[PDB]
Order: C-alpha cells, then structure tokens, then sequence
C-alpha cells in the first residue's frame, strides 16, 4: 500500500511508511494462542482487559498505555502455555505497569498497581511478572498500537495547508467515538486475526467511507473487507447503544482529554455483539 | 561472568564499567542496575533505553548487545568505544579539531539523528558526553536512557528536558509541544563547541540560558518567532539584545559551515532546518 502522508521536512515519507508496515511484521498476534491455555475461556481475556481499561480510566492513563498493555498481554500469552486462570490479573496489571512506566510522565507508583487488585497481586508479585514479561518479549515493548493507528489515520483525514504531521490537528468526537468501537472489538480475540492498522481503517470505514478510509490507510477494499466484515455486529451495537460524550478529567487540559482512556459497560455490548 | 577490567563511570540509572566477556574475550561496557534499591522495580529509562535499542539500529547509534538478569541485578550490555567526544576534547590529541573531522563528526552526528527521527525516536539528550567515537573515526549517540519513541502526530511529553547548556528555546519558554526540532538544537550547540572548543550556551539556569542565547542571535519577536510572545514563560520585560555576527563566534569556521550552524541555531523550531536538510547541505558538498 503506497503513503497516505504528505512530503515530509524530516524525512522521506515513503521511509518513514516503509518503517511503521515493518513493525506489523516484527510484533506478531495470534487470534488462536489461547489454544495453548485449554482451560481458559475467551470470556476469561474479555474481562481482563475491560478491566484494565477502567484502571486506566480511574488513574487517568493514556490509551496509548491501555492498547500497550493489550499488546504486551496478548504477546506475552503467546510465548507461554497452560496458565491458570487466577494468574491472568497478575499478567494484566503488570503489562499495564510496563506500558505506564513506558508511555506516561507521571505513572502511578507500584503500590498502586497493587492497591487496585485489591490484595490478589502484591508489589513484590508485580516487580517479579514484570521481568518475567519483559524478557518472554525479548523486550520488544514498541509496537504500533491498534489506538497509535487511528490517530495517524485522524491526523492524515484533518491535514491543514502547512502539511503538518507532527503537531496533532484532529476533532476529539470522531476520535473518541471511533476508539469506543475499537475497545469494543478489542476484548475479542478473533480481532488479533487482522493486522492492528486494519482493525484501526475498519472501525474509522464503520464512521466514515471508503473514499475517506483509502486517502488516509492507503488500504484497498481488498485489504479491509474481512476485517469491515467481521466488525459489522461490533459497528451496530454501538451504533443502537449510542457513542459517548467527551469526558472532562481532573489535571487534564480539556483539548488533551480525548487521548485518556475510557470505560462503560462493553461486556454487555460484547455479548450482544457475538450474540450476531 | 563479565570480566569488570574497570570502572568509567555512573550513569541515569546505577553505575557504568569496561569489561571482557569471557566465553568470546570481546569488550563491552556495562551498566547495572541493583533491582533491590528500585521500588518502582525496571526504571522507565532502562526500560526505554532497551526496548529502543532492540530495534534501533545503525552505524552512527551505540549497539546493546545484551541484557543479562542474574541475582537481584539487570546488566545492559553495550558494544565499548574508547571514549566520549567531551572525553576527547578535554584531551591533548582534541585539545585543537581539524575543520575535516569536525565536518565528518557532525555529518556522522546528523545520520544517526535522522535515523533516529525517520524511526519516530526523539534523544532529547545530545551532548559531547553522549557522542562515543571509536579509533577509526565513527561517531555514535549514545545514552537513549532520556529518549522517547513518538507518535505521529505526537502529544505533550515530558516538560523539562535536555541537559540545560543543550536545550532549545521553546523547552525554556516552556511550549506545550516540542518535535524532533529539540535534537537540531542540540546539535547546533555541539557543532559551535566542536569549533570553538567551549559551551557555545554554558548557562546557570533556566533565565540565563535564555538571556545567553537572545545575547546572541538577538531577542526573538512575532516577526522572527510567530507564537513566541503567547508561550507560558516568555516575558515582555526581556531585554531586547540584537543579532551578534556569527562570524566573530566561529572565525575559523567555512562560510558554508556558518550557514549551517545558523539554520541548526533557529530559535523558531517550526523554521528549524531538519537533520536530512542538514545532511543535504553546500559544507557537505565536494
């Protein structure tokens, strides 16, 4: 797929495109590792990510730090076999504390990653499955988000005449609503089936068009159409629910308040959306 | 394990040390990490460092070859250079750069910074001290401890950075967003020292930092600097000092090599000549 980004001052474009498609190779997924934990149940992934995205909520946490977590959590299940059931808030909470010691200023402090399992994972646990982590991943903690993908795809649709790439320049409702359908899909594991950048252009085609899905992923129909497809009942319980208003939170400058992570009820959502 | 032949310093996280690896007899430099002195367990900046690294390859970046986890300690393992280009510099044989090396050093500077922007990294800690020169005459950015993996667009980052007498005018005037604009600076600053031999900006704190450079390139104005009066710690009550010829500062210098040091020292970062122009540039040519 050819460049959907302008001339660039600070490199070749093409290079610069070239660079983010080689991540989607590097970092792999698999919709199926779970075959590899016979025991546990999909449901059993939903819930934990779901809420890993209301301990984001609660501490103010970028998405970008929620889909690192996802990411790592994913990945890491991937690398190992036949973990029980009540060690998955553990790997959770520890791929978050990872990812927000990565991607925050400010991060919260161990005895609060802690603190909100409510006396199931001691600090000492964390510190512990961190390393554990870390090292299963070879320590590769760079991917490109699923959430990284829609704020290019956002930033590329709202271009101004200056061709700015690096200062953002996108409204916060079609961001945060399209991102609602994303966590959406993101607590099923059949999403892992299609590359993150895919999953991103499907759920901005469920908001927009084609015309507007092609200029800003340079994808094709072609590309997206099992993605779109598989994304429908996820499109359609958000559209019958209604999407979320912009949140204001406590220290953050309302004009940055669409990149913190949200949580409502998406099991219910979920549920209905598979139900399809 | 690791053969600790010495110690050459302390560092952002712990403590820095040559060493040979016994099963190959191959140098490296080491820094540790005593797990049981961290409460918050890995540091951001290790964790940074490393994961950047993984993937952050090129002739003109300092290599990780290794992280070893062994007892309650985390070694990161990197290729050994001689020394440092401040090291050198404060060195008799440095003491006095010939214009070609201070020419290829800049060049090899400016490649390793471009990769680093081309692969979405920002340093944000560019100083002789983090530039590691072998006995060949490569040049590599080291230290990526400071150093942040952007987003496209990105987002507001961490407020104060960059080591004071090397930070950009819009991280002192305190702007919400900074870009890879921040490493031009930088390296603006590192190539006048290279010249001159001295902290082309060797402040005492913030004010003086920014008083030091509107000393010599003049006070910017809307007219110079579009936004500058409206950024948070800007002031009307800054003197208002004018432009000093850049040839008095750097007498020695090329013309060609004035330019450039002038578009790398725009105190505007949206006018900011990027790494790839830099590299494009007439002091390059033959």
């Amino acid at each position: 797929r050819g460049s959907p980004l302008p001339v660039l001052s600070w490199a070749n474009r093409e290079e610069v495109w070239k660079i983010m498609l080689n991540k989607e190779k590097t970092y792999l997924r698999d919709q199926h590792f779970l075959e590899q934990h016979p025991l546990l149940q999909p449901k059993m992934r939903a819930i934990l990510l779901d809420w890993l995205m209301e301990v984001c909520e609660v501490y103010k946490l970028h998405r970008e730090t929620f889909y690192l977590a996802q990411d790592f959590f994913d990945r890491y299940m991937a690398t190992q076999e036949n973990v029980v059931k009540t060690l998955l808030q553990l790997i959770g909470i520890s791929s978050l504390f990872i990812a927000a010691k990565l991607e925050e200023i400010y991060p919260p402090k161990l005895h609060q990653f802690a603190y909100v399992t409510d006396g199931a994972c001691s600090g000492d646990e964390i510190l512990t499955m961190e390393l554990m982590i870390m090292k299963a991943l070879k320590w590769r903690l760079s991917p490109l988000t699923i959430v990284s993908w829609l704020n290019v795809y956002m930033q590329v649709a709202y271009l101004n005449d200056l061709h700015e790439v690096l200062l953002p320049q996108y409204p916060q409702q079609i961001f945060i609503q399209i991102a609602e359908l994303l966590d959406l899909c993101v607590l099923d594991v059949d999403c892992l089936e299609f590359p993150y950048g895919i999953l991103a252009a499907s759920a901005l085609y469920h908001f927009s068009s084609s015309e507007l899905m092609q200029k800003v992923s340079g994808y094709q129909w072609c590309d997206i159409e099992n993605c779109v497809k598989w994304m429908v009942p996820f499109a359609m319980v958000i559209r019958e629910t209604g999407s979320s208003k912009l949140k204001h939170f406590r220290g953050v400058a309302d004009e940055d308040a669409h990149n913190i992570q949200t949580h409502r009820d998406s099991l219910d959502l979920l549920d209905k959306a598979r139900a399809k | 394990m690791f053969q600790k032949v010495e110690k050459i310093g302390e560092g952002t996280y712990g403590v820095v040390y040559k060493a040979k690896n016994r099963e190959t007899g191959q140098l490296v430099a080491l820094k540790k990490i005593r797990l049981d002195l961290e409460m918050e367990g890995v540091p951001s900046t290790a964790i940074r460092e490393i994961s950047l690294l993984k993937e952050l390859k090129h002739p003109n970046i300092v290599r990780l070859l290794d992280v070893v986890h062994n007892e309650r300690k985390l070694y990161l393992v990197f290729e050994f250079l001689s020394q440092d280009l401040k090291k050198y510099m404060d060195s008799t044989p440095g003491s006095e750069l010939p214009l070609h090396l201070i020419k290829s050093y800049l060049f090899q500077l400016l490649q390793g910074v471009s990769f680093c922007h081309s692969h979405r990294v920002i340093h944000r800690d560019l100083k002789p001290q983090n530039l590691l020169i072998n006995e060949l005459g490569a040049i590599k950015l080291a230290d990526f401890g400071l150093a942040r993996a952007f987003g496209v667009p990105l987002r507001t980052y961490t407020h104060e950075v960059v080591t004071l007498w090397y930070r950009a005018p819009e991280i002192l005037l305190g702007s919400k967003f900074y870009t890879t604009a921040v490493d031009i600076w930088s390296i603006g600053c590192i190539f006048a020292e290279m010249v001159t031999r001295k902290a082309l900006f060797p402040g005492d704190s913030e004010i003086d930092q920014l008083f030091r450079i509107f000393r010599m390139l003049g006070t910017p104005s809307e007219d110079t600097w579009p936004g500058v009066t409206q950024l948070p710690d800007y002031k009307g009550s800054f003197p208002k000092w004018t432009r000093k010829g850049l040839e008095e500062i750097v007498p020695n210098l090329e013309p060609e090599g004035r330019d450039l040091l002038m578009q790398l020292l725009q105190y505007d970062p949206s006018q900011r000549i990027t790494a790839k122009t830099a590299l494009a540039h007439p002091y390059f040519s033959s």
